[PDB]
């Protein structure tokens, strides 16, 4: 499923 | 700052998001730009292909696709995705036409939804679930059934959970005596390819003799704690099943929805009022 | 539930220093999580949330991190107005669980209790509970104990205003009979500045 | 501006019942998670319970789960929280604090339970088995101390007084219900007339003792 990483 | 990431079992395709609610400001929506990282041996010659679509279901009448072709090629938040990944990081870039059908469904799915599917092949996956949604941007009724009923709301744009005042004034000139007064909400939900719900009832016991006047606010909120067990209730578009609120009121091919509240004199005299209810640009 | 634990129990430190406190949570927690400032007896003052992130109005001094499941509270400059209790909680969860507190104190050059005792009044012996008093008053750090030689209830003073001090009474209550079958009472104030345990006594 | 008015604390026997009303300005009880907190005398927050109104979901703490039952009246902008079978224990100064459900960017985010970023003010909730009594003022004589030993009294605050080097010996609750304390003062050994004046406002108790 959707993960979220950093920019 | 934060970006929703989404690969496959494989995990040779990624996508890269940078908003999962699209604003619909009514002349632009918020395109929808991503970012799709590939690795070359697991695509070859076959194409990277990137799709958005608005099904409508209730039956899936997919009201619009459109497959924009990652790669081969054909925004900053995309350069800065892009800078992360190198050259094997492609594109992508929707635009959603403003007439669509906002994000809606009901309560047991059924309704509308946006998506973004990326696939690979060599002729036309992740699945984004992406939703369509809008911002929040003086009613007076009377009736001479003599039984003179007059209602009026404060103001016809409500912020959901915020709560509505009605302004009663019943000058009962008749010798008919009333029974009760229900300032009830009712939300009409038309599917398009319209059913009355009510949602909050304020009955009162409120009885006003012959020739007589009756005047006092009402407060009456609309709230989905007691909705939970209506079948067919419009609720606002869930991501990955979130628990969401009550369906905003379109502003006009899906789903319409209206909300109005209804003056009703149990004796029967009544009116009606439409207000809006979206949740306020935070 | 998720057990917030927090250390250290509690820390000193004088203007300009860095203090460190560490909320280590039992289970995994993802970002959530919030500093109160608790200061002495007002309603705690939201620091941090997100587990990194200074809410709206705090002083940039303050900062939050994360390196797992143990969240870190720093403060660049410890200013004198930043001496309260600091309590971490997830938010993750329900029911929401805090830490146990991390009073910053302030610091000074170690002090002895300067030492007092008092034996009960005769107004009291009438009435029937005699109630001795050693009042061990102008003694650093908190840290000191206090045994009472023939039921103690230490009544700890906060830190003196004047010079970072701490004064500290004991409240020995006994029955008139029994407090009169003994003759001989003695408070002994064991304290780590204290090369030895400083007795004070009296008689019946 | 937003803010949170907590009211309804005052005495209770144990095994009594209370209502803490927490009147929310600035916002709705609607869109925000409302916590009722609380602190006991000299510990650590515990949260207590937690509402939103909108979904009509409640959370209690397993130590108040059943004793206390919290609800909401959006009509008044108010948030309920009914303590029953209160004990020793439940004393503490209650807080009422809130989590606005905005700021995910549109909508409610109904899965954050996030940090409470505005607190009320707290209100003193009391459990005692007991009735009000007024202070017993006993002299503690021998720099040479001396002091007002000031015993058994219901309920805060005492405020005594010296006619420099007064330390009030903050009050603990004995076993019996009542608060004690002590109030000394340390004066030269070769001027060793000193006058000890305890007040008790809530029984209007007024004392006064010559130490010398």
């Amino acid at each position: 499923k959707t993960g979220l990483t950093k920019l | 700052t934060r970006v929703f990431k989404k690969s496959s079992p494989n995990c040779k395709l990624t996508v890269y998001l940078g908003k999962r609610d699209f604003v619909d400001h009514l002349d632009k929506v918020d395109p929808v730009d991503g970012v799709v990282l590939v690795d070359p041996d697991y695509l070859k010659d076959r194409k990277v292909f990137v799709t958005l679509t608005c099904a409508f279901r209730y039956f899936r009448k997919d009201l619009f696709i459109a497959n924009y072709q990652a790669f081969p090629p054909t925004t900053r938040l995309q350069e800065r995705l892009l800078r992360k990944l190198g050259q094997h990081a492609h594109p992508f870039f929707f635009t959603i036409p403003q007439n669509l059908p906002c994000s809606v469904t009901l309560q047991p799915a059924c309704g509308v939804d946006f998506e973004i599917r990326a696939f690979c092949a060599k002729s036309l996956s992740v699945r984004l679930v992406i939703r369509k949604v809008q911002f929040a941007p003086q009613p007076s009724a009377e009736t001479t059934r003599s039984l003179h009923l007059e209602a009026s709301l404060d103001k016809e744009l409500y912020y959901h959970g915020e709560p509505l005042n009605v302004n009663v004034h019943v000058t009962n000139n008749s010798t008919k005596t009333v029974k009760k007064i229900k300032v009830s909400v009712r939300q009409y939900a038309d599917i398009c390819l319209q059913y009355k719900c009510p949602v909050a009832q304020v009955e009162q016991d409120d009885q006003v003799s012959p020739s007589s006047t009756f005047c006092k606010v009402y407060t009456i909120t609309p709230l989905l704690s007691n909705n939970r067990e209506k079948r067919g209730l419009a609720l606002d578009g869930k991501l990955k099943h979130e628990d969401t609120n009550l369906a905003s009121s379109t502003i006009v091919l899906g789903i319409l929805v209206s909300y109005r509240v209804k003056v009703k004199l149990v004796v029967d005299v009544s009116v009606e009022l439409p207000f809006v209810l979206m949740h306020p640009k935070p | 539930d998720i057990q917030m634990t927090q250390s250290p129990s509690s820390l000193s430190a004088s203007v300009g220093d860095r203090v460190t406190i560490t909320c280590r949570a039992s289970q995994s927690v993802s970002s959530a999580v919030a500093w109160y400032q608790q200061k002495p007896g007002k309603a705690p003052k939201l620091l941090i949330y997100s587990a990194s992130s200074l809410y709206s109005g705090v002083p940039s001094r303050f900062s939050g991190s994360r390196s797992g499941t143990d969240f870190t509270l720093t403060i660049s400059s410890l200013q004198p107005e930043d001496f309260a209790t600091y309590y971490c909680q997830q938010s993750y969860y329900y029911p929401i669980t805090f830490g146990q507190g991390t009073k910053v104190e302030i610091k000074r050059t170690v002090a002895a209790p300067s030492v007092f005792i008092f034996p009960p009044s005769d107004s009291q012996l009438k009435s029937g509970t005699a109630s001795v008093v050693c009042l061990l008053n102008n003694f650093y750090p908190r840290e000191a104990k206090v045994q009472w030689k023939v039921n103690s209830q230490e009544s700890v003073t906060e830190q003196d205003s004047k010079d970072s001090t701490y004064s500290l009474s004991s409240t020995l209550t006994l029955s008139k009979a029994d407090y009169e079958k003994h003759k001989v009472y003695a408070c002994e104030v064991t304290h780590q500045g204290l090369s030895s345990p400083v007795t004070k006594s009296f008689n019946r | 501006e937003v803010q949170l008015v907590e009211s309804g604390g005052g005495l209770v026997q144990p095994g009594g019942s209370l209502r803490l009303s927490c009147a929310a300005s600035g916002f709705n009880v609607s869109s925000s998670y409302i916590h009722w907190v609380r602190q006991a005398p000299g510990k650590g927050l515990e949260w207590v319970a937690s509402i939103s109104s909108y979904y009509g979901y409640t959370y209690y703490a397993d130590s108040v789960k059943g004793r206390f039952t919290i609800s909401a009246d959006t009509s008044k902008n108010t948030a309920y929280l009914q303590m029953n079978s209160l004990r020793a224990e439940d004393t503490a100064v209650y807080y009422c604090a809130r989590k606005s459900m905005y700021h995910r960017g549109w909508g409610w985010l109904s899965w954050v339970y996030g940090a409470m970023d505005y607190w009320g003010q707290g209100t003193l909730v009391t459990v005692s088995s007991a009735s009000t009594k007024g202070p017993s003022v006993f002299p503690l004589a021998p720099t040479a101390a001396l002091g007002c030993l000031v015993k058994d009294y219901f309920p805060e605050p005492v405020t005594v007084s010296w006619n420099s080097g007064v330390h009030t010996f903050p009050a603990v609750l004995q076993s019996s219900g009542l608060y004690s304390l002590s109030s000394v003062v340390t004066v030269p050994s070769s001027s060793l007339t000193y006058i000890c004046n305890v007040n008790h406002k809530p029984s209007n108790t007024k004392v006064d003792k010559k130490v010398e």
